[PDB]
């Protein structure tokens, strides 16, 4: 097998190497990144001549021809940055973005960092769970639920498992899209991604599009609204026409996540598409108790403990501080020996996170 | 038969080899373009390139051309390392205590390394200068080089900090990669100096942003690079704008404070103009000292200025005696303004 | 955009111009900057030429609209150009009255609500603003069992029922 | 030389009539770049780093699971095509990459921070040798460590201290250069850090000097950038997705946490937080016997002697004290160090090559 | 042509016209020929049309560098810029450097100004290294003319380089 | 100068060439599309509105 495959280059690859570069390349010039032609005269009708490289664009007039198959020669063929005419039908829509995109249908998360949340839940109870749920019951009432959902409060905490535990009881379908990751070489990543979402949600009815770390992308930025790129400046389009014309609000809803309102852009922030605006607090007393308590079913611990008692000295805290809380109940159980973690060793852990921070 | 050779040479530029393969080939990396393969030249030894190794390519066939020798050659700005400069102690001497501590932390360190570590100790690789303004240790840093038979390097602040994104950074780092192997060298740092030769009292903002980026290339000599024979002179009145760390070993090891002028200090340095100058008989170099207090090494300079102005009136090649006291009453009136 | 805009005003028999925030390309402030992106200062060059294409003739009209006024411009204030100014405020007690009452003719309601006695509980909202209070005025029905939504729904929506500072500190705490 | 002349020699000279011919069928001329997409169909997409982007052919090598989209692979000049497949290492993943192996530095020549020594052990050093204590716990051990201090002592020993027990390769990673001020170039440079130390983990990762990540302020100006936000944001999801069981730790040095994203932090992720403090008497005995091994010491020097009046002077500066000492001896044109010379050392280090003087009235 | 200089003509000759042409005489004194000459009182006066009256006596070329020039938001240029003038000045000696208004030089920096403007101290850099930094010849003639100033203590004062330090008279 | 056109392409390459009397003076207009070469760079001949770079996001109601 290994002297098998050395000598095909003077064998098959001859052939190969042809029709997959000779052809490509024939006059200064299947997934397509690139596509590129030179000085070539074809008799208005698959005249193409596109350069996708930003210097020397080229367009083309002289009526309009839709081809989504072969264009002209086929070969290669694109699109990419600047959108001329005739050329939409084929899209380079190829791309390894597949580790970006998060699908989950029905979520079997219900609390765990999130125990005490229920008071976000009932904000979204009556603009998400419902519509969910009981759609038709916005007829009666005489307005719908409003297009999407603005989150707020600490950074990196409440945004993940809140937004799951609501899908549970409405049985919808959780797609988390990161918006760092959006952001890529590829010019239009962002607007393109968008737009299998809503693709996606008219086949199924009742389905949570989430959009994680919308800071990176936003409604403009400086490379798209400052710049002459366009990639968020054609993700808001996706936004508008789609969600808002097209779309009903029942069925296909949009949640966004941010740390803060201003870093997006005003023309969103205005009613008619982002309304509800959710703000995180922390947890209570009975809510920082429920969530010891489930972490303590993995942790090795004494069955005489109590955990009301571990969540009152401790002040209100996010979802990552309470878990510090149980994993460095651990840590100072190795100073004393211990297979598993006393009640003394839970009151250290609270006077570490109180005295080590103090925020 | 030379001029067809190389007039029609289409040009041959500069990389460095990052990894060699056994097909033959060599990964060389191109700055205005990147890493590339090309092919080993027939004359040339595949297995004799090293990483970082500074080679010759070809831009016609863009393969390999020639093989250099492996030095640190960056983009230059006030960067050239030079050999023994014109300065001397006579000049910029005159002080016992002033030559006498750069002996002990310059000249027993880097010329015999084995008398500190005969002991088990380190020795001091930088020092801080002090003393009142008016110095003129800036000039006694080139005579540090050029009698040592060591390298002399300055470095200027200005040329190696651009508005640029990572020129705060790669111009460091060109300091970095050059000490490597021209460790047997003394470095020279602009910008921080307050001690009055050269005295642009730091930078406010300035200092405030490639603080971080310089100082922390500054001490992986010792951690990382683990070389020795490298002297980094600095001087500062006093430490604000930097890193209150500093005082840590590595980087500021011993300090050399500049005594005061006095009567006996200046006493010589009067000696020292003199040898140059054509001065008459009679004239005490003493008693002069005496008329004065505190008088700074650019008043000195500034004196024998004025002393010969008086000269030129006379249409004499020598000072005499009367223009001295008459230079004298200038400069102390000059000096006791401001 | 100029030539673009008035590209279909001359087959259009009419013509109306409209400019979202104009204090973008038309505040200048302390700065040049202008002439760092040239796609500002064109802008407002070539509307120079494009107003004073047709004097005389009605069909041609150029509007802008934005949150605030600082730079003045001499030069645009004259007959044919942007002159007048017309503030618009947030609306007065009695000025979101007729707002409401045609919000709630596009929804079903029961046709009992007085438009003219919510208006005494809203304070500082816009046009759009109070599209946002006709939805959260609805989900007040969900909270007291009711198919559509009565004038009481609205007596609890219109007052805050979002954030604020809540029943945290209420009567004497 | 002998045995692999009646071993491996025979083994190709059988094949002498094939290998030896059908390697030079690829040529010299030949060239490298990073791949995007890999299909069955024997084509992709291939980019240099002058950006040719081409669609080009794969000949046979090596199977399509080999070949990773973002890895150097061995290209052709001309035609462009995929003849095979290099190591990723070509990639430009961190601006700056050090590999100290062997580090030098160790619990016993740090001085007396044993209380510390104990405690950095748990976080880092205990999961790597032992990590059935946090697993009958159930509960995962923290990957990132906060360092607090100045350079050179408790920013720099500490860092080198853990890293040689831990039979592992040092890893230095500037803070300074994690952000290019350049939208992309934060999570790029942030993921290839995991990359490196994640195939075998060889290794730990350590950052030190953070004074620009750290402080994003709110604003691309005024000491902080745009680009740290999405850095920091980003990075949180890298320490959530790297999984192990102790073999590669994240240790990251700054002088202040009020500046750092709460994302980021996330507690429980780093439980860590080592804070400076001040030596004690038994940590400058430890570096003086280092030092006084090879140094001879006079009959009026004794250990109780230098430790009689000091400052608390870190591991470093008592280091120094020791080197003023020798110079002195330098003068007197002897090799050991006598009494008098440490009595005006000690007067020059804590006061001419140290400026303090411990300013008093309550202050 | 203008009176009441008399003066200032024998100190303007002694600094200007010697160090340039007759500075072999300096060199029978024993002394380095200055490098320039201080400049004091508002401009107008002997400071603008006399000193480039003076370059046509010398046959120098006569270069203007202000305090308000090289005034630019790219950082490093500033004094990059201050690297290539002098160092060309070097090669040419009968060249002359006026400075006019060097207050604006001499102004140090009293405040963090975070953004905008941080080059207050970056220009002294380069031209106190062609000055202070490099040991005492004249290869240029570089007059500092001080306009106001109180608390700056830049160094550029002193007769550390340049020599005669001119007042206005103000009677 | 008069009967010279100054054009810059999108290739950040300005050519100064003499106008021809193929195309005229108010045909030859800034942000307008102008065929020319794509190696030489030289003025050809003005073509029809087509792609005019309409800004989208730009509501247009008639």
């Amino acid at each position: 097998l290994k002297q098998t495959e050395n000598d095909l280059k003077d064998i098959e690859a001859r052939i190969k190497e042809k029709a997959g570069v000779k052809e490509s390349d024939t006059g200064l010039a299947h997934p397509l990144q690139v596509a590129r032609c030179t000085k070539i005269i074809k008799g208005e009708d698959a005249k193409y001549v596109i350069n996708l490289k930003q210097i020397a664009k080229f367009v083309v007039g002289l009526g309009e021809r839709v081809s989504p198959t072969d264009i002209e020669e086929g070969m290669r063929v694109g699109v990419d940055r600047s959108k001329y005419n005739i050329e939409l039908p084929l899209p380079p829509r190829i791309d390894p973005s597949v580790t970006m995109m998060t699908v989950e249908e029905k979520p079997d998360v219900t609390y765990s960092d999130v125990g005490g949340c229920k008071d976000q839940i009932e904000k979204l109870r009556e603009v998400v769970e419902l519509p969910l749920l009981s759609p038709e019951r916005f007829a009666t009432l005489g307005i719908d639920p409003p297009k999407g959902i603005l989150l707020y409060g600490p950074p990196g905490t409440g945004k993940t498992l809140c937004a799951r535990a609501v899908a549970n009881r409405t049985d919808a379908t959780f797609i988390r899209v990161i918006g760092s990751e959006l952001v890529q070489k590829y010019v239009g990543e962002g607007a393109r991604m968008v737009r299998e979402l809503f693709e996606m949600a008219r086949t199924k009815k009742a389905c949570i599009i989430f959009f994680d770390e919308i800071d990176a992308v936003g409604g403009a930025r400086f490379d798209d609204g400052a710049g002459g790129d366009n990639e968020v400046q054609r993700t808001m389009l996706e936004l508008i026409t789609q969600l808002d014309g097209f779309d009903p609000r029942g069925n296909i809803k949009v949640m966004f996540a941010t740390n803060r309102p201003n870093t997006l852009d005003p023309a969103l922030l205005r009613p008619g598409r982002i309304d509800r605006k959710v703000e995180f607090s922390l947890p209570d007393l009975e809510g920082r108790a429920n969530i010891f308590r489930i972490h303590s079913k993995s942790m090795s611990v004494e069955r005489g403990i109590r955990w009301e008692l571990i969540s009152r000295l401790c002040p209100n805290s996010t979802g990552a501080e309470l878990r510090s809380v149980c994993t460095e109940a651990g840590m100072f159980a190795i100073r004393a020996r211990r297979k598993v973690a006393t009640e003394k060793d839970f009151l250290k852990a609270v006077d570490k996170v109180i005295s080590g921070y103090k925020k | 038969k030379d001029e067809l050779r190389l007039l029609q040479e289409p040009g041959s530029y500069v990389g460095e080899v990052i990894k060699i393969v056994s097909d033959k080939k060599v990964l060389v990396k191109v700055q205005p373009e990147g890493k590339y393969i090309v092919d080993v030249a027939k004359d040339i030894n595949v297995k004799d390139l090293k990483a970082s190794q500074r080679v010759c390519l070809r831009s016609d066939s863009y393969m390999l051309h020639k093989v250099l020798e492996n030095k640190a050659d960056p983009l230059v700005s006030l960067m050239m390392v030079e050999k023994v400069p014109d300065s001397t102690y006579d000049m910029v001497g005159g002080l016992t205590k002033q030559i006498k501590e750069i002996k002990e932390v310059i000249e027993l360190p880097v010329k015999h390394p084995e008398l500190f570590e005969s002991l088990g100790i380190a020795q001091p690789k930088g020092v801080i200068l002090y003393g009142p303004p008016g110095t003129g240790k800036t000039l006694l840093a080139r005579a540090v080089a050029h009698h040592t038979d060591c390298k002399f390097i300055r470095v200027s602040g200005a040329e190696l900090v651009q508005k640029y994104i990572g020129e705060g950074s790669r111009m460091v780092r060109e300091l970095f990669v050059m000490a490597r192997e021209h460790a047997p060298s003394i470095i020279f740092m602009d910008e921080i100096d307050s001690i009055g030769s050269t005295r642009v009292e730091g930078s406010g903002g300035g200092d405030s942003e490639v603080q971080r980026t310089m100082l922390e290339l500054l001490n992986q000599l010792d951690g990382f690079e683990t070389s020795k024979n490298i002297k980094i002179i600095m001087a500062t009145n006093r430490l604000d704008i930097l890193d209150p760390a500093l005082l840590r070993p590595g980087r500021i090891d011993r300090k050399i404070e500049f005594p005061p002028p006095s009567v006996a200090a200046r006493a010589e340095i009067l000696r020292i103009h003199s040898r140059k100058m054509n001065l008459t008989r009679g004239i005490n170099l003493r008693k002069v000292a005496e008329k004065m207090n505190g008088c700074s090494g650019a008043d000195v300079k500034g004196v024998c200025t004025e002393a010969g102005m008086y000269a030129l009136r006379e249409r004499r090649i020598h000072v005499t005696q009367e223009d001295f006291e008459l230079a004298v009453g200038k400069v102390m009136n000059k000096n006791q303004e401001t | 955009l100029v030539r673009d805009a008035f590209a279909l005003a001359k087959e259009k028999a009419p013509t109306i111009i409209f400019i979202d925030e104009l204090d973008a390309i038309g505040t200048k402030r302390f700065d040049s900057e202008k002439s760092g992106d040239r796609e500002v200062q064109r802008t407002m060059l070539e509307l120079l030429n494009q107003l004073d294409g047709f004097s005389s003739d009605d069909r041609v009209k150029v509007l802008a609209a934005t949150n605030r006024v600082d730079v003045l411009d001499p030069a645009l204030l004259r007959s044919g150009r942007l002159d007048r100014k017309i503030e618009f405020p947030l609306p007065s007690e009695d000025s979101r009255a007729q707002i409401l009452q045609i919000h709630s003719r596009k929804m079903t309601t029961d046709d009992d609500i007085n438009w003219q006695e919510l208006a005494r509980s809203t304070d500082e909202f816009n046009g759009a603003q109070l599209k946002a209070v006709t939805v959260e005025a609805g989900m007040i029905a969900l909270r007291n069992g009711q198919s559509s939504v009565k004038h009481e729904d609205f007596v609890e929506g219109i007052s805050e029922v979002q954030a604020r500072k809540s029943k945290s500190v209420s009567f004497y705490a | 030389f002998v045995s692999n002349s009646e071993i491996l020699k025979p083994f190709e000279k059988k094949q002498e009539e094939e290998k030896k011919q059908l390697e030079e069928i690829r040529g010299n001329p030949l060239s490298i770049g990073t791949l995007e997409e890999i299909i069955d169909d024997d084509h992709a997409i291939v980019t240099s780093p002058t950006m040719p982007d081409y669609y080009v052919s794969i000949l046979s090598f090596v199977d399509k699971e080999l070949l990773e989209p973002g890895c150097s692979v061995l290209l052709h000049h001309k035609t462009m095509s995929i003849v095979g497949v290099l190591q990723d290492d070509a990639d430009p993943m961190v601006s700056v990459m050090k590999m100290d192996k062997s580090p030098t530095e160790s619990y016993s020549d740090i001085g007396g921070l044993e209380s510390q020594i104990q405690e950095i052990k748990e976080s880092v050093e205990l999961p790597l040798t032992h990590p059935e204590l946090y697993e009958e716990m159930g509960i995962k051990p923290p990957k990132g460590v906060i360092l607090y201090g100045a350079p050179g002592t408790g920013k720099t020993l500490l860092a080198k201290a853990v890293a040689n027990q831990t039979s592992a390769t040092f890893l230095r990673i500037v803070g300074s250069e994690l952000i290019q001020k350049y939208l992309g170039d934060g999570p790029r440079l942030c993921r290839q850090i995991f990359k490196v130390a994640g195939e075998n983990a060889p290794s730990i990762v350590f950052i030190d000097e953070i004074d620009a990540i750290g402080t994003k302020r709110y604003d691309s100006n005024s000491g902080g950038e745009r680009e740290i936000q999405r850095t920091m944001l980003e990075l949180l999801n890298q320490l959530d997705g790297f999984d192990d069981r102790g073999d590669v730790k994240v240790i990251m040095a700054t002088n202040k946490i009020e500046t750092l994203d709460p994302a980021l932090i996330r507690p429980g992720r780093i439980d860590r937080k080592i804070l400076f403090e001040n030596p004690d008497l038994s940590t400058k005995k430890k570096i003086l016997g280092i030092h006084t091994s090879k140094m001879n010491l006079s009959e009026d020097v004794n250990l109780e002697t230098l430790v009689t009046t000091k400052d608390d002077l870190s591991g470093a500066d008592i280091q120094a004290m020791c080197t003023e000492a020798g110079l002195l001896a330098l003068r007197e044109r002897r090799m050991q160090v006598t009494a008098e010379d440490f009595k005006q050392a000690k007067e020059r280090v804590m006061k001419n090559k140290v400026e303090e003087n411990l300013e008093g009235l309550y202050l | 042509d203008v009176g009441g200089l008399d003066m200032q003509k024998q100190e303007i000759r002694e600094a200007v016209e010697l160090p340039l042409v007759q500075a072999d005489l300096y060199e029978q004194i024993g002394i380095d020929p200055p490098r320039g000459v201080l400049l004091y009182g508002p401009p107008g006066t002997g400071k603008t049309m006399l000193v480039k009256a003076v370059a046509n006596s010398t046959k120098a070329a006569f270069i203007r560098v202000n305090g308000s020039e090289f005034v630019h938001k790219y950082l490093g240029e500033g004094p990059r810029m201050v690297r290539d003038v002098f160092r060309l000045a070097r090669e040419n000696a009968p060249s002359i450097i006026f400075i006019d208004e060097v207050d604006s030089i001499a102004t140090k920096r009293f405040d963090a100004q975070t953004g905008s403007d941080r080059e207050v101290q970056r220009i002294l850099i380069e031209l106190l290294t062609q000055m202070d930094g490099f040991d005492q010849s004249t290869n240029v003639k570089v007059i500092m003319a001080t306009n106001r100033a109180d608390t700056l203590d830049p160094a550029l004062l002193r007769p550390g380089r340049l020599d005669r330090k001119i007042e206005f008279p103000s009677l | 100068v008069g009967k010279a056109a100054v054009v810059k392409t999108s290739s950040r390459q300005t050519v100064f060439l003499p106008m021809v009397g193929l195309v005229d003076p108010d045909k030859l207009k800034p942000n307008d599309l102008v065929g020319v070469n794509k190696d030489s760079y030289l003025i050809l001949d003005t073509l029809p509105s087509e792609f005019d770079s309409r800004v989208k996001a730009m509501e247009v109601d008639e």
